[PDB]
């Protein structure tokens, strides 16, 4: 719905590498970082990284993001079973003033 | 931080709502406090900011006066007011706080709102 | 001529947070032996005038007592912080007085200072009934009626809040990036010296 898009779901096995990538345009994404988030099932949603290079204190560190211009993404290795969750992309949108989330990702973690 | 809303509450197409969120444990009025709502397993968009220090607001473009969100440095509080209820309202709403208004960090202290259903 | 002693400058010019121009934290300070070089070298000073003593031989001075008082502004008022000069920002929340004998320091600070969702820390009031004696803080939050209505509680037509709030995000230009100004006022040799810079031999 907004123009951060985003593919609907992702899958993960245990001990696989897993990357998943999210685009806009370069009218924010392309002059402004990209905070990543987790909406985890049921309650309230956890954040998980922001400006894509550096973590909060007490969050795990399996995770990695970078950017690339249009194109951020997230690789994560060493994926649990506990982290089917959905997944989101949120930057500053500098046309409209103000913050612009993406579509949101299913990580599924089979078993 | 510590933050706290109001309860989940069912409605019915054409009311109003006046929902709340409090926060304790910092300066509450130093922080400016964002609302966003998102549909139930949907995506997110944003709805609004609010600055305790002043009180002045901003809304999503799209939703400009058919909400409203006010703020109180007293009562150290914020609340939404909403108008014109539908079917495409039925939401969990967020109140966020942000930690740092820099492009470094932000939007990380944050609650788990208040689910409606119209 | 050691010398002994060091003032905390570093404390006030590298402070990580400032106080707005409503309640600025002026901090008095005595019993210190302050280098300027440390200051002056410095490279992003794009402004740095003095009224009472020239900029030079600073560091062959004594000071009775000396007062440094910061905080941030925009760039557009920077001039205004000049001794009797008037507006807005020198007018209704802090003013210099024609006798000054101090000198202001102030630079562009958009490495933190600067916020992408604008200033919601700091804010400058407009509305005040008198303006303000020199050198006097005011905190009070009245609510300052505007015609001849009175009005207490919230605000209206006639009915005002008397503070408003800058915004610094970096697509703000020059002159509307958070500038921050630091004043150093003393008085030049009236009474036993305290504070002296490094006597040069």
């Amino acid at each position: 719905q907004s123009v951060l898009t985003q593919p609907p779901s992702a899958s993960g096995t245990p001990g696989q590498r897993v990357t998943i990538s999210c685009s806009g345009s370069g009218s924010n994404i392309g002059s402004n970082t990209i905070n990543w988030y987790q909406q985890l099932p049921g309650t309230a949603p956890k954040v998980l990284i922001y400006r894509n290079n550096e973590r909060p204190s007490g969050v795990p560190d399996r995770f990695s993001g970078s950017k690339s211009g249009t194109s951020a993404s997230l690789t994560i290795s060493g994926l649990q079973s506990e982290d089917e969750a959905y997944y989101h992309c949120a930057a500053w949108d500098d046309s409209l003033n103000g913050p612009v989330f993406g579509g949101g990702t299913k990580l599924t973690v089979l078993g | 931080v510590q933050l706290v809303q109001s309860g989940a509450e069912v409605k019915k197409p054409g009311s109003s709502v006046k929902v709340s969120c409090k926060a304790s444990g910092d300066t509450f009025s130093s922080y400016t406090f964002s609302w966003v709502r998102q549909a139930p397993g949907q995506g997110l968009e944003w709805m609004g900011r609010s600055i305790p220090i002043v009180g002045k607001a901003i809304y999503a473009q799209e939703f400009q006066g058919r909400v409203t969100i006010s703020a109180d440095r007293s009562t150290t509080t914020v609340y939404m007011e909403l108008s014109s209820l539908r079917s495409d309202d039925t939401a969990v709403y967020y109140c966020a706080r942000d930690q740092s208004g820099f492009d470094f960090f932000y939007y990380d202290h944050w609650g788990q709102g208040t689910l409606v259903a119209v | 001529p050691n010398i002994t002693n060091l003032c905390p400058f570093d404390e006030v010019f590298n402070a990580t947070r400032f106080a707005s121009v409503y309640a600025w934290n002026r901090k008095r300070i005595s019993n210190c032996v302050a280098d300027y070089s440390v200051l002056y070298n410095l490279a992003p000073f794009f402004t740095f005038k003095c009224y009472g003593v020239s900029p030079t031989k600073l560091n062959d001075l004594c000071f009775t007592n000396v007062y440094a008082d910061s905080f941030v502004i925009r760039g557009d008022e920077v001039r205004q912080i000049a001794p009797g000069q008037t507006g807005n920002i020198a007018d209704y929340n802090y003013k210099l007085p024609d006798d000054f004998t101090g000198c202001v320091i102030a630079w562009n600070s958009n490495k933190l200072d600067s916020k992408v969702s604008g200033n919601y820390n700091y804010l400058y009031r407009l509305f005040r009934k008198s303006n303000l004696k020199p050198f006097e803080r005011d905190i009070s939050t009245e609510i300052y009626q505007a015609g001849n209505k009175p009005c207490n509680g919230v605000a209206g037509f006639n009915c005002y809040f008397p503070l408003r709030s800058y915004s610094f995000r970096p697509t703000y230009g020059v002159g509307h990036q958070p500038y921050r100004v630091v004043v150093l006022s003393f008085e030049l040799l009236h009474a036993p010296a305290t504070v002296c810079g490094p006597k040069k031999s």
